[PDB]
């Protein structure tokens, strides 16, 4: 977990790595803000009366 | 999914009414590991068996004969393959015919001697700029146009793009001498 | 020839956006590690099945400006550079061919332009050079002279072509239009490639529909079980959901290898047919279709190939 | 909008990216799914508009590297994303960071995909270019001039089959 | 050349004459549909 060059060596469990392209990991984006999608005040309770 | 990986660890610590749940997760878990192993090996062995139908074809046709199939046993006209031993396989040595250089020469589809269209029996007609010769498509050779290497069919009014040339007849100088 | 490069990841499929799911996923061994390497090995074979079939010539031959190839109408098989470089035959083959929960759809190594350049190179080598471009150097022999040896390989004297130069042009040019009238009217001739799409559109869509299944658990959504049940109590229902999705992923890669085994057997046949029937002359009866083998014209196709064989 | 957010509906949970849409829902419907049961577009309950649910920047981490006995330079390839949500070059498979775009087409040494390959040539750096399918050559068509080989070379090719 | 066409249905083999079995069989979704279409594809190939 230092560089993407080392991710190919630890995947194949060998230091001798030839040319090519190998899958190492997956890119994930953490959600920074959770927005609750709810409608507006659709009808207040009659507390005034 | 079990609490341990050793079969003797669960039976020595848990109760026999309670260890049977953890053992059955290990038996069903290791069965799917063998189910994945037999499935992955048999599909890969089907590619080996598909290669076994191909490797037996090369060692019966191209090794034990001269195949006329282009680009089936190597690039070029294959003549004879020399198989060698290999670990879980085979290594072939295909002897092919590959050209090196080429020369642009003037060609002709057919020639006209006295009105009839002479067609070449084997090869095409070539020319070195002065005389008209006949050779094959794979190797150039300045052969003299004779009646034995040509075929007489039709006339010279049908073929578009034809030329005129005198056929060298070997019967002519033998009777005059 | 080829198939759709689908790489389904078991990380986001069973444990999409969950932390406790990953702790209960690694305890099942390396089953997600083996299924990721198995689907990766298909994508290596999908890149090799395109190269070993199409890329057979080390050079690319361009279209010559002289279009008088013995009076034959070869404008339909050659691609139009003023159009992607596609022809009228390739346009009918492209328009007559009939998801983000861990399913990665990777593009192939060669797009539709790269196969069209291999189509423009192999058809230029077959017409303007014959069959010598595959065995070696491309000999500059015209199309009217290479057909004399093609008749001699099947036992026909070469006087038939030289005395009927106008009879072949009235029959061969009319047979190309019969192929275009059969593909534009219906798609029944292209059923060999539509079955590959039917084994992929019904395979990629059925795998996502297994996430809505209960699989013996109390719910289908993984977030619904964690947000309602206790963390010492949800582990019974979660482990029944992961094991239920594990058998769905085990059956998926199994179906993506047995059905692809016939494609890999056809890719070893498409590499054999294009090297023999197109790049040479063969004496095998009924190998390039019904009739005597003279030549063959390959065309581009989505995840396949179309061979326009010429029979006698 | 245009960020990986976590929307919280009254009867739907999940994460995604909200953006503009070109569809038009019915005035009584609120949900919208794909073919294989994948919710990708919902209606905003506050403002009567259509917003798609785009999945976030997810993709496999792939790298391009030569042999260990030659050099150590690499090129990061983030799959299924562009070069804006992360030596910048955009491919069809994803954004390639680390390689230099060269207009000269060379031989495909290390394949990437979609007609793009990379190679480590000499100063020495990994370059990105469209792959060359072969050498530039044109067969001279002539009705009265053919080429017949006079010299040959018997070559021995090696074929390996399991 | 060919093989005996045998279609194993997962309705009478898994839940043959059982009412409560079909309630738990539908919880797996289309798993029997994957097994029926796999054996149906053999019957198309046996005719080909």
């Amino acid at each position: 977990a230092l560089d993407p060059l080392s991710e190919t060596k630890c995947t194949l469990k060998s230091f001798t790595v030839e040319k090519g392209i190998y899958q190492t990991s997956n890119f994930r984006v953490q959600p920074t803000e959770s927005i609750v999608r709810f409608p507006n005040i659709t009808n207040l309770c009659p507390f005034g009366e | 999914g079990a609490i341990s990986s050793v079969l003797n660890d669960i039976l020595s610590r848990l109760d026999p009414p309670e260890a049977e749940v953890q053992i059955d997760r290990l038996i069903t878990g290791r069965l799917q590991s063998l189910q994945t192993y037999v499935t992955q090996q048999l599909i890969r062995a089907a590619e080996i068996r598909a290669s076994a139908n191909l490797a037996a074809t090369k060692m019966s046709e191209c090794v034990l004969g001269q195949s006329k199939r282009v680009d089936f046993c190597g690039k070029g006209y294959h003549l004879m393959s020399f198989p060698q031993s290999a670990p879980h396989g085979v290594v072939f040595l295909h002897v092919t015919y590959v050209p090196a250089q080429e020369k642009n020469f003037t060609t002709a589809p057919a020639i006209c001697h006295d009105g009839k269209a002479h067609f070449p029996r084997e090869g095409v007609f070539v020319s070195n700029g002065t005389h008209w010769f006949v050779t094959q498509r794979n190797f150039y050779e300045p052969q003299i146009i004779t009646t034995d290497n040509t075929f007489v069919s039709g006339n010279c009014d049908v073929v578009i793009g034809i030329v005129n040339n005198t056929v060298y007849d070997p019967l002519q100088p033998e009777l005059d001498s | 020839v080829s198939m759709t490069k689908t790489s389904v990841d078991c990380t986001m499929y069973i444990c999409g956006d969950s932390t406790e799911c990953s702790n209960l996923l690694l305890q099942y061994g390396s089953f997600c590690t083996q299924l990721n390497r198995a689907l990766t090995g298909i994508a290596v074979e999908q890149d090799k099945n395109t190269q070993e079939v199409f890329a057979q010539v080390k050079q690319i031959y361009k279209t010559p400006p002289i279009k008088d190839f013995g009076g034959f109408n070869f404008s339909q098989i050659l691609p139009d550079p003023s159009k992607s470089k596609r022809s009228f035959i390739e346009d009918l083959l492209f328009n007559k061919v009939t998801k983000f929960n861990g399913l990665t759809v990777l593009p192939p190594l060669l797009t539709d332009e790269m196969i069209a350049q291999y189509t423009s190179a192999l058809l230029a080598g077959t017409i303007t050079s014959g069959w010598t471009f595959g065995a070696g150097a491309a000999l500059q022999i015209p199309f009217a002279m290479q057909m004399a040896y093609r008749f001699n390989g099947i036992g026909v004297t070469q006087n038939v072509l030289y005395e009927n130069q106008k009879l072949i042009a009235n029959q061969f040019n009319s047979a190309i239009g019969k192929i275009q009238d059969s593909l534009s009217s219906t798609a029944s001739a292209l059923g060999k490639l539509q079955d590959v799409v039917n084994q992929n559109a019904q395979a990629l869509n059925t795998l996502v529909k297994q996430l809505s299944s209960n699989f013996g658990a109390i719910s289908s959504v993984l977030n619904d079980i964690l947000s309602r049940l206790d963390p010492p109590e949800a582990e019974v229902q979660i482990d029944r959901l992961i094991t239920g999705r594990l058998q769905s992923l085990q059956t998926y890669v199994t179906q993506q290898l047995i059905r692809a085994a016939e494609i890999r057997a056809s890719a070893n046949l498409a590499a054999t047919k294009m090297s023999e029937c197109v790049l040479g002359q063969s004496k095998r009866v009924d190998f390039c279709g019904k009739g005597y083998h003279l030549m063959s014209f390959p065309q581009s196709a989505p995840h396949g190939v179309v061979f326009l064989h010429v029979t006698y | 909008k245009n960020k990986c957010v976590n929307f919280n509906f009254n009867g739907l949970t999940g994460t995604g990216v909200l953006t503009e849409s070109n569809k038009k829902f019915l005035p009584f419907q609120q949900f919208g799914r794909d073919i294989a049961d994948t919710t990708d577009a919902v209606r905003d309950p506050q403002t009567l508009e259509i917003l798609d649910i785009t999945p976030c920047s997810f993709g496999g981490v792939s790298v391009i590297t030569p042999g260990t006995n030659t050099s150590n330079q690499v090129a990061v390839l983030y799959q299924d994303v562009n070069c804006t949500e992360v030596n910048v070059f955009q491919t069809r498979a994803g954004c390639l960071i680390g390689a230099e775009h060269v207009n000269n087409s060379y031989e495909c040494d290390i394949p990437i995909g979609a007609g793009i390959c990379a190679s480590y040539q000499t100063s020495q750096s990994i370059i990105a270019y469209t792959m060359s399918l072969g050498a530039e050559n044109s067969v001279a068509y002539s009705n009265n001039s053919i080429a017949i080989p006079t010299n040959f070379t018997i070559s021995v090719t090696t074929e390996i089959l399991p």
